[PDB]
Formats: structure tokens, sequence, C-alpha cells
């Protein structure tokens, strides 16, 4: 029951704070293929190994895909304390996790490719007080708060964003900023894999 | 680009009822989506930004809802002054706006008030015919003109015109000018222009003598 | 807060325009500026921004390259550069300002507009005739006069009644184009027929892009 990879093959790859979810559950997968359709620049583990990750038999498997820019390399790693994984996309720490940085070749051409690289680099609650401010820190396995007031791509560099809250919501100001990365020759992405063992129950195995 | 596709294209409506003004893109754009009324001969105003938030200085009575893909703009109590063009407008990537939708208003039937004009000297001397005929502050909009020279039926040299709604009492006004030659103007005597409109009962002629 | 568009007209296919935007009330480069078309009869166009504190552009795709939007911090000007115009450029276009000092993407500030027609042609000012009413009015009634602005071009027209005093009971219709390739339109208006001998009734027609001035008393024969 080959696991659905094709939608990754096919438009463009959402920026990183819209990180696009794949959720594979009972399936048999070829990893090791879907890899060699991409040029993998980096590939980083935690809990489990670049080998191990395609080899094992999971409960769950799950599958983050965005466009990421290798110059920001750095940004995401599990031990980053960047602006991606505090305001982006932070994956869980106690789940096996993987993260591979990868560019699509002229080989294949059904990706389109966005504007640029977007990231919010800053995101806030202004509370109703009228002078306190709490950063939201983005969870893992969720969005930022700062999905609802940023556009698909941000448009130019500074772009600062603003947003009144109605009392329901809390009632501050949900506030954020976005910074931008100029588009490179061929389109550079992010792939998070997160797998979920036990408890009896295995059967994501691969083919 | 992102297409915004807007519906109906035009509408009508009368006073007191609600109107839903739907608009659909082609791909998610995350409730970034504003509504624009333009009325006749002006600028756009803004309604309504976000996807749902009604910009300070425009009446209850617009709301505004949807997201993702699919979005409402709904005008419920309808009131005269209501009569322009809407348009949605996505600011999720470079802006692309839907094609627009009329509002009209209903309203009672009303009889256009007729009036003909014989062209002035002035022209005749520069050797041109321009007779006009007048319809005025009508509704529905649908009527039918057409001229009478010597009581033969003139063809394919009329040519007529109409306004945009009026907002201070959703009617119309439309010209026909008759066109010809100081030649040929000068060589019939009875210019007649003769209106059917749902609002008399008998076509209406307004006639003149040369 | 106001937005005086400026720098439209009459052009030939292939030329230049350089339309400006007079702001006051705010300060552009705080805000993001726009332009917006429209053609005659169509609906809108987004067709070029330039960032709000530091400037950057973008353009719609029907008109990349060719349009050029820049702006001046003293002055508080912004310019749309129209080269390699086409008959498709012909719109009125509009100079619009972001909502906010941060991204917003909509726009309550429009300025009123500029039209710019594109096309070989040639411009050529109006005559104007009156629609003079008959002694037949309906004595005790309404009676009807008005304008016929004749053979013209290019569009706009603007015709005022009394110097714009006189605004209740007035009609001006849409232009029409006639098989001459030239606009003709007219100006209507009703008024108590008491009032027909012993008021002055006159018409301000105003053809900019030519630069006639008829201002014309419409009576009885
Ligand atoms: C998985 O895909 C790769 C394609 O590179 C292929 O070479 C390999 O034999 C496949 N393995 C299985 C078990 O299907
Ligand atoms: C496409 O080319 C890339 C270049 O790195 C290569 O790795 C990959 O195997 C090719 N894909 C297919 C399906 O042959």
């Amino acid at each position: 029951v080959e696991c659905d990879f094709s939608p990754l093959l096919s438009g463009t790859p959402p920026q990183v704070y819209n990180f696009k979810r794949l959720v594979f559950t009972n399936c048999n997968y070829n990893l090791t293929k879907l890899l060699s359709l991409f040029s993998v620049n980096d590939f980083t583990c935690s809990q489990i190994s670049p080998a191990a990750i395609a080899s094992n038999c999971y409960s769950s498997l799950i599958l983050d895909y965005f466009s990421y820019p290798l110059s920001m390399k750095s940004d995401l790693s599990v031990s980053s304390a960047g602006p991606i994984s505090q305001f982006n996309y932070k994956q869980s720490f106690s789940n096996p996790t993987c993260l591979i940085l990868a560019t699509v070749p002229h080989n294949l051409t059904t990706i389109t490719k966005p504007l640029k690289y977007s990231y919010i680099n800053k995101c806030s609650r202004l509370l109703s007080d009228d002078r306190t401010e709490v950063p939201q820190l983005v969870n893992a396995n969720q969005y930022s708060p700062c999905v609802s007031i940023v556009p698909s791509t941000v448009w130019e560099d500074g772009d600062y964003y603003r947003k009144q809250l109605s009392p329901l919501e809390g009632g501050g100001w949900l506030v954020a900023s976005g910074s931008t990365v100029a588009m490179t020759e061929q389109l550079q992405m992010g792939f998070g894999i997160t797998v979920q063992y036990g408890t009896d129950t295995n059967s994501v195995c691969p083919k | 680009a992102i297409r915004m596709t807007q519906s109906p294209s035009f509408l009508s409506a009368s006073v007191g009822d609600r109107v839903t003004i739907t608009c659909r893109a082609s791909q998610d754009i995350n409730s970034f989506l504003a509504w624009y009324q333009q009325r006749p001969g002006k600028a756009p105003k803004l309604l309504i930004y976000g996807a749902s938030n009604l910009e300070t200085g425009v009446p209850s009575r617009f709301s505004g809802g949807g997201s993702g893909t699919d979005f409402t703009l709904t005008i419920s109590s309808l009131q005269p002054e209501d009569i322009a063009t809407y348009y949605c407008q996505q600011y999720d990537k470079l802006p692309t706006f839907g094609q627009g939708t009329r509002l009209e208003i209903k309203r009672t039937v009303a009889a256009p008030s007729v009036f003909i004009f014989p062209p002035s000297d002035e022209q005749l001397k520069s050797g041109t015919a321009s007779v006009v005929c007048l319809l005025n502050n009508f509704y529905p909009r649908e009527a039918k003109v057409q001229w009478k020279v010597d009581n033969a039926l003139q063809s394919g040299n009329s040519q007529e015109s109409v306004t945009e709604q009026d907002s201070k009492d959703s009617t119309y006004s439309l010209s026909s000018t008759l066109t010809l030659s100081k030649a040929d103007y000068e060589k019939h005597k009875v210019y007649a222009c003769e209106v059917t409109h749902q609002g008399l009962s008998s076509p209406v002629t307004k006639s003149f003598n040369r | 807060v106001q937005l005086l568009e400026t720098g439209g007209g009459l052009v030939k296919p292939g030329g230049s325009l350089r339309l400006s935007c007079a702001a006051s009330g705010f300060s552009l480069s705080d805000y993001y500026m726009n332009w917006i078309r429209q053609a005659p009869g169509k609906g809108l166009e987004w067709v070029a921004y330039i960032s709000s504190s530091s400037g950057y552009t973008n353009y719609g795709d029907s008109v990349k390259g060719r349009f050029t939007i820049s702006r001046d911090h003293a002055k508080n000007s912004l310019y749309l550069q129209m080269n390699s115009l086409r008959v498709e450029d012909t719109a009125v276009y509009y100079c619009v300002r972001d909502r906010d000092d941060f991204w917003s993407g909509y726009y309550k500030h429009w300025g009123l507009g500029t039209l710019v027609t594109v096309s070989s042609a040639s411009t050529k000012g109006p005559s104007v005739f009156p629609l003079a009413p008959s002694s037949k009015s309906t004595s005790g009634g309404t009676a009807a006069l008005g304008c016929l602005v004749k053979d013209y071009f290019p569009e706009p027209v603007t015709v005022s009644w009394n110097s714009g005093a006189l605004t209740s009971g007035v009609h001006t219709f849409p232009a029409v184009l006639q098989s001459s390739g030239l606009y003709s339109l007219s100006s209507v208006v009703t008024v108590p027929s008491s009032s027909l001998g012993t008021q002055t009734y006159i018409c301000n027609v105003n053809h900019k892009p030519s630069n006639t001035k008829v201002d014309k008393k419409v009576e009885p024969k």
C-alpha cells in the first residue's frame, strides 16, 4: 500500500512557517527512493540515524516539507536557538527526528518556485494592559499564532505585521515581523521527519 | 496570477433586501481579502478588510465573512445609496481583484418624461443636424426609442446613451441623438421620437415642426 | 490626508508619461504606495508598489519592465513612469496608499485618479450647441434644456451648470463614440418653467485635453 509522496512533487512548497504536513500511517514506503529525486545536501537525525530512519517500521510517520534556503542551514537543527525553531517550525524533542536539506535539480520540473524565502523573525502578543510583550514561541508540531497575519510569502524584507484582537482572542494586539532571503537558481527545501514507535502497531514498514 | 472569481456579475434587489456577493480564490489566501464599493464615477471606498473586518464609518449592514478560498460580502437591509460596483481584492500575493458586481436597486415603476430638441442654427451652418430625444428619470432601465421623420422610421442613424442609476431615487435617464445632414434634414418637415416603456400605457410621442 | 493625481492625458502608442501624485496629511516612504488602474468600463488591476521605508518595488505581469514606480522624500510625491505604452494601457490611474505604517495590503485612501488615453488619433476641441426648450413647456410644470457637446477627442469633458451652483436636476450623459471616431455627449437639466424667462441657465463646458473652455447661454428661441 505505497505511501503517497507525490503531493510533495507537485506545486509550490510553502514557506517554513506554513510547513506542509504529510501523515502516513498504514503503508509501505521507499524513503531512500524519494531522496533520490533530490540533491540531498544535509541529512541530520536525532534518536535515530539516516540508515535506521529509512529501515525501521513505525506506528506513525510524519513528513514536513517547505521551501528553505541552504544558506540558513544552521538555523534548522535541533540545537539551533535561532528564529526558525523559535517562531516558525519546531519538531518534537521526544520523538526520534530527522532534518533533510535538499535541492530540486533541473531533472524534476513539476515543483513551482515561490518568489523568495520567508520566515517569521519575531512574533509577539501585546497584552491589553498596554505594557506587556509576550513572545509567541512556536510549540512543536504546530504553527505560529502569526500565520494568520503573515502572507504566504513575505513581500519585502522588513515587513511588519500588526493585528488587533477581539476580546475573545485575548484582547491585545498580535504583532509580527518577517525576513526574506533571495530566491536561488534551483529551489532548496527542508524536510522534517518524525516517527513514532510502539505499542504493538508498527505498520509503516518499508517496501 | 491568483484569480479572484466574483459572482453574480450583476444583481437587482429592492430596498430592505439581503444581498450576497461571492468571491473565490484559485488558492488559499488566508483571510487576506478586502471588499471595495465604487459608486458611479468615483474612486472605490474601502468597506471590509481582513476577511470580515468593518472599516470604521461604513454602516453595520455591510458584513464580510469567509476564509481560505471562499468569501461573501453581505449587504443586508439594502438602501438606495448602496448602488455601485463591488470589488474584492486579495493581498496575499501581488494584489488581484474580482471582476466586479453591479448592484441595482429595484423601485416602483416610473414613466420617462420625454423631451425633444430640434437642432440649433449654429450647427446647421456647419452642415450637420443633431436631433436629440430625452427620456427622463425612469425605471426599469428597459425603454424603446424609435425615430419617425415624415412618419418614416429612421434606421441605423440614431445613437442612445444612458446614465448610471441615480442614488437619490433609483431612476435612469436616456438620450438618443439622431443625426443627419443639413441637406438631408432640411428635406423633411415633422421630426418625432416615439417612446415605449413599461411605465406608460401607450407609447409616448414628442414631435416638432421645422 | 489627500492624494492628487496628475500628468495623464493623450499619448501616442510607443510614447511616454510621468504621472505624479502629490501627497499630504502623511508622509510617503512610511507607507506602501501603490498604483491601481481601471480601463474605461472595465474592472480594477494593480500595477506596482514601492515598498515602505526602504523603497523596494514590484509590478504587474502586463506592465513589467516598461513601467517604473519612483518617489521623492521631499516634495512628498510619487511617480509612475510609463514607457512603450500600449493601446491596452488606456485607463484611469489611481495613486493609492497602504492603510497603515505596517504592511497592510488594502487601501482606504485613493486619489481621484487621472485618465491616460493611448492611440494614434489627435486632440480636437468640441463644438458646444444649445438644446433650447420649447414655448410649448408645461406652463406651471417642468421644462428641460441643455448642452450638446459634439465632435471631440479625447475623453474627458466636464460640463457644469451655472458655475456648479446648479446641481439639482442635472444629468450629464456618458460620452458616446460616433462613427467618425470622435466623442459626443450631452448634459440636460430640469427647471421650474416659471423660472425660464427669469433665470439665466449657462452651461460651463470643459475640455482640458485641448484647452477648450466654453460657457454657453441656453435660452428659448
Ligand atoms: C527503493 O527505490 C530505489 C530507487 O532509487 C531502488 O533502487 C530500490 O531498489 C527500492 N527498494 C525497494 C525495496 O523497493
Ligand atoms: C535526477 O537527477 C538527480 C541529480 O542529482 C539524480 O540524483 C536523480 O537520480 C535523478 N532522478 C531520476 C528519477 O532519475
